[PDB]
RNA sequence: GUAGAGCACUGAUAGGGCUAGGGGGCCCACCAGCCUACCAAACCCUGUCAAACUCCGAAGGGUCCCAGGUGGAGCCUGGG
RNA sequence: GGUCGCCUCCUAAAAGGUAACGGAGGCGCCCAAAGGUCCCCUCAGGCGGGACGGAAAUCCGCCGGAGAGCGCAAGGGUAGAAGGGGGCCUGACUGCGAGGCCUGCAAGCCGAGCAGGGGCGAAAGCCGGGCCUAGUGAACCGGUGGUCCCGUGUGGAAGG
RNA sequence: UCCCCCGUGCCCAUAGCGGCGUGGAACCACCCGUUCCCAUUCCGAACACGGAAGUGAAACGCGCCAGCGCCGAUGGUACUGGGCGGGCGACCGCCUGGGAGAGUAGGUCGGUGCGGGGGA
RNA sequence: CGCGGGGUGGAGCAGCCUGGUAGCUCGUCGGGCUCAUAACCCGAAGGUCGUCGGUUCAAAUCCGGCCCCCGCAACCA
RNA sequence: CGCGGGGUGGAGCAGCCUGGUAGCUCGUCGGGCUCAUAACCCGAAGGUCGUCGGUUCAAAUCCGGCCCCCGCAACCA
């Protein structure tokens, strides 16, 4: 799992989320990259499962970069309670992402290996994805 | 970063600063003294009396008592009664003592 | 049913707002005595004509009219220039 | 301001070895003293006992001078401390009764030490100055034996107008330290 | 006021009127209080004491 | 002092360099060798997240002066 | 079950104000010094040095704008002091109070200036407690001390 | 009336840090002493007086450059007051005035106001 | 707020009632005896008689202030 | 979740309120007694006080949250 380590305060409020994303908008570090095209809130929970993925895919190889860190605490109330007397309870955590925003991307190995362990990644995630190439514009910025 | 030195001047200064009345500030170095007699708001000196321009010399302090009254005649003719006393960084005493008390009999008001 | 055996909070409160603020906007006339401004600590310095009480409430000292400086790393000031 | 041999041995001697040695062009950037503050630190008159004074006046007798209090910065479990207490003592000796306490220890009092080896050379500053310390209290007999009590010492820094650790040696090393290395 | 903190009322002498009344300990200073207090029946300033309150 | 944005402060933070400590070596076990595809503070680089973080900062809103504004506007004292 | 008054921050959408069994924390005291004033000092921290003596006891050196401190929670503030030390002190006065903040009411809050008589300071000045914002209670019924106002035909005393 | 120092404001780091040079003629600083006035929870360090041998080494004054600090547009984008639109929904987009923060090109080792002194 | 009685060794504690030594038994070390453990027997340890302050030749006993705990009696807008 | 309770030398109990104060009983190890064992007499040994983090100069102790143990409602017409 992927729990910060250390909080400032423990719940937090819900948010909205509008518009486009405001950095990760670039590779830096692979040569590929897994590209955000509609907002979500990303778990523990899918991050961990879409880094396995590939991890199994080119076993023994690679470098998984991951740019998204879920800090945001996922709160919800038990069942069979009704509405109010406290806040909801923490279970799990999660990162913001708007599109545009890159999570994943892996450095040095075949295009084709690449290219399928960002795919099937891609399939973990519970939105819409495109994979990207390296580029002269990113390194541009 | 700041010297205790020029801390202790703001301090002696800024509070004479806030009521209004005329400023008599004091320099003093390890051979002459000087004073000069300033409105704050538009930022201008009345009368300047000092050891140096008016020559004197013969003992520090005693130099100093003169250098007071002079003051004091300097801008009596000029209208100033009303002015406070800016004692710089330096303890009312002696030196900087005389200087008032020269102003001070010299019809000056403070 | 529906409520059965839950519980509560340990937090839930709230102060009573103080309404503090600049009180008076450079450029109004005022009377001696007119807070210009209410606040904690020292958001604003007392200038020409103009007190401060043991809670940092700033007032005119005499007639004339708010007028605003801001003097950079010494701060803001709030004075009144009376019309004579 | 006195007539002392050390203040004189300084000037018709000390000065002008290091002129020659690091050629200096100005007077006043010769290296030079500027205070001794010896600090009785004791720590063992806190919440302790009266009797810290009946040191600050053997340390009188030391360095001519009345030494002055110092407190409990902050307080500490382990050490018994409460902010206030007193721990230890310090003088600062300006002008000629710095002379004539050196005039007195760099040839009387350091050789009274038992199993005595010269003095420790890393311990310069960095930008001019030096210091230690010392245990024994009667290593000057100014202070008598029959004032017999708990033996307690001193640290000692010497501050100097010095402007790196090398040259500084050369001053302390030609007003007579012995250096063990 | 607790019990430590005494609540108490400024005695006198120069009238043995009390004008004057205000809070002290007990635990950390036990005796009698001591202020200045100019009054508006003797018209003269006095040194004060205490009583309880 | 908000949206944005930002990381200067309070914190989060993933990779890298540096680098106290800690752990595995192991030389050896008296002190000491300083070697570590292991952990890891403070720091530097890339790269980020925050209602109770802001080096910055909109549109806007408030309000006083001037002008337009004769309206089932406005203002005061009262009865329902 | 939890809650009920007051204070701090957030929610609150850049004036004020704003709800919820919304997220977080504090108060029901304390101080004859922690108050007044006149005077002087400047931090936390980091690196080198330092007999005991250490991560930190007291010491020396450069380094540093405020990240320390300011009784207690938090916020704003703050060294050009509000912080740290000393000398003298008691304005932790009385008789008042222009004008305003806030405001349904009742409340709460800020206050220049006048008189009286003091304090500290050569003095300009400053003091009607505390850096500020919590540290609390209407009316009724009584207790205590003054006043010398009322007191049932007059003077007392009882009582107000 | 230009120049140089001393005092003192105004501006609020384009002014600062660090660096190289530098000026004692006059001012200024260090400085000489500790009798006197004044001072140290110890010390003439500071503050204080009495002077004037030395020195501009320190501090300070003035010059030099961009290592840091700092100021930093234009173009464009974010967001947005007003007005509209297509989506089953999630959300997107259009006209209209407004328009950042980051970042780029760059700027900066100051500018000043009265008084005093001292040479053009 | 108002009335009753008080500390005396570390506890407990009459002495105090009555104006003359600070004390009974419980507790320590020591000796005795000791199956041990008991109880027992010898001995010393130890104190400022809440505090000042006072009447007296003298005070634990007596008077004033006070102080602190026990208790009692009421009242609580 | 929600109320409240206790976690401490191997077992079982104090010490928490009132913040610097590891206590008792077994048990244990090591000396005796006795032919031997227990009983019994004589010495010693032994725990960062559940656990993270907390406030104070420090935490058994004051302080918040999951980890335990334990009664503990949860009416659901
Ligand atoms: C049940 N009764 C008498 C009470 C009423 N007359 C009849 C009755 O059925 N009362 C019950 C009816 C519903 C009530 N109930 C239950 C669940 C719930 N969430 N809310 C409720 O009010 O609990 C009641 C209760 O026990 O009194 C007795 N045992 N005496
Ligand atoms: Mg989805
Ligand atoms: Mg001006
Ligand atoms: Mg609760
Ligand atoms: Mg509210
Ligand atoms: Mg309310
Ligand atoms: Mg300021
Ligand atoms: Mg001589
Ligand atoms: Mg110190
Ligand atoms: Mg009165
Ligand atoms: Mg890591
Ligand atoms: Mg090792
Ligand atoms: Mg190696
Ligand atoms: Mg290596
Ligand atoms: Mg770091
Ligand atoms: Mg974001
Ligand atoms: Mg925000
Ligand atoms: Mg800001
Ligand atoms: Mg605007
Ligand atoms: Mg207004
Ligand atoms: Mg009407
Ligand atoms: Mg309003
Ligand atoms: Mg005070
Ligand atoms: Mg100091
Ligand atoms: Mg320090
Ligand atoms: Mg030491
Ligand atoms: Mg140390
Ligand atoms: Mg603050
Ligand atoms: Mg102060
Ligand atoms: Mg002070
Ligand atoms: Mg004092
Ligand atoms: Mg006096
Ligand atoms: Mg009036
Ligand atoms: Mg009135
Ligand atoms: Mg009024
Ligand atoms: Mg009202
Ligand atoms: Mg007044
Ligand atoms: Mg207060
Ligand atoms: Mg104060
Ligand atoms: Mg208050
Ligand atoms: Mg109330
Ligand atoms: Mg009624
Ligand atoms: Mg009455
Ligand atoms: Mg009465
Ligand atoms: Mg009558
Ligand atoms: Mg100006
Ligand atoms: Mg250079
Ligand atoms: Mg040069
Ligand atoms: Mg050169
Ligand atoms: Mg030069
Ligand atoms: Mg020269
Ligand atoms: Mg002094
Ligand atoms: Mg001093
Ligand atoms: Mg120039
Ligand atoms: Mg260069
Ligand atoms: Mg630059
Ligand atoms: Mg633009
Ligand atoms: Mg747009
Ligand atoms: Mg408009
Ligand atoms: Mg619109
Ligand atoms: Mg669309
Ligand atoms: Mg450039
Ligand atoms: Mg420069
Ligand atoms: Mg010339
Ligand atoms: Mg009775
Ligand atoms: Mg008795
Ligand atoms: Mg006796
Ligand atoms: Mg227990
Ligand atoms: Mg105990
Ligand atoms: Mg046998
Ligand atoms: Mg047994
Ligand atoms: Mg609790
Ligand atoms: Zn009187």
């Amino acid at each position: 799992m992927l729990m910060p380590r250390r909080m400032k305060y423990r719940k937090q409020q819900r948010g909205r989320l509008k518009g486009a994303t405001k950095g990760g908008d670039y590779v830096a570090f692979g040569d590929f990259g897994l590209v955000a095209l509609e907002p979500a809130w990303i778990t523990a929970q899918q991050i961990e499962a879409a880094r396995v993925a590939m991890v199994r895919h080119f076993r023994r190889g690679g470098k998984i970069f991951i740019r998204i860190f879920p800090d945001k605490p996922y709160t919800k109330k038990p069942l069979e309670v009704r509405m109010g007397k406290g806040k909801g309870n923490v279970e799990g955590y999660v990162a913001v992402v708007k599109p545009g925003r890159v999570m994943f991307e892996v450095a040095g190995v075949t295009e084709e290996q690449a290219m399928e362990a960002l795919r099937i990644a891609g399939h973990k995630l519970p939105i819409k994805t495109k994979i990207v190439r390296r580029d002269a514009y990113d390194e541009a910025q | 970063r700041l010297t205790a030195y020029e801390r202790r001047k703001f301090r002696v200064r800024n509070r004479i600063k806030r009521t209004g009345r005329l400023r008599l500030s004091v320099f003093r170095s390890l051979k002459h003294i000087y004073a000069q007699i300033i409105d704050d708001e538009k930022g201008v000196t009345l009368v300047s009396a000092s050891s140096l321009a008016l020559k004197l010399k013969g003992n520090k302090t005693e130099v100093a008592r003169q250098v007071g009254r002079a003051l004091a005649e300097k801008a009596l003719a000029l209208g100033i009664k009303q002015v406070a006393f800016d004692r710089g960084p330096y303890k009312y005493h002696g030196r900087v003592k005389a200087l008032a008390e020269g102003a001070r009999e010299g019809g000056l008001e403070f | 049913a529906h409520k059965k055996g839950l519980g509560s909070t340990r937090n839930g409160r709230d102060s009573q707002a103080k309404r503090l603020g600049v009180k008076r906007y450079e450029g109004q006339v005022v009377r001696a005595g007119n807070i210009l401004v209410r606040q904690r600590g020292t958001r604003f310095k007392p200038g020409k004509n103009v007190g401060m009480g043991r809670d940092f409430t700033l007032f005119a000292l005499v007639d004339g009219v708010v007028e605003f400086q801001d003097r950079g790393r010494l701060g803001r000031y709030v004075h009144v220039r009376p019309l004579a | 301001p006195l007539d002392l041999a050390l203040k004189r041995k300084y000037y018709e001697e000390v000065r002008p070895e290091l002129i020659r040695r690091f050629g200096y062009q100005n007077v006043w950037e010769v290296p030079r003293l500027e205070k001794v503050v010896i600090n009785q630190g004791l720590g063992e008159a806190k919440e302790d006992a009266r009797i810290l004074e009946k040191a600050a006046q053997e340390l009188a007798l030391i360095t001519g001078q009345k030494p002055a209090v110092t407190r409990a910065k902050k307080s500490i479990s382990n050490f018994k401390l409460r902010k206030g207490m007193p721990i230890g003592l310090r003088v600062t000796l300006r002008r000629d009764r710095m002379w004539i306490f050196l005039e007195k220890l760099l040839n009387v009092a350091l050789p009274r030490i038992r199993d005595f080896r010269g003095l420790n050379p890393n311990s310069f500053d960095g930008r001019g100055n030096y210091n230690l310390g010392l245990r024994e209290q009667l290593i000057f007999p100014e202070i008598t034996y029959d004032m017999v009590d708990a033996l307690r010492g001193m640290d000692i820094a010497v501050v100097t107008t010095a402007e790196t650790d090398e040259e500084a040696r050369a001053l302390l090393e030609l007003l007579g330290f012995p250096f063990r290395k | 006021a607790s019990e430590v903190r005494i609540k108490l009322l400024l005695e006198c002498t120069e009238c043995k009127r009390r004008n004057y009344a205000t809070e002290k300990n007990k635990r950390n200073t036990p005796n009698k209080l001591e202020l200045r207090k100019y009054c508006p029946w003797c018209r003269k300033h006095t040194v004060h004491r205490e009583v309880k309150i």
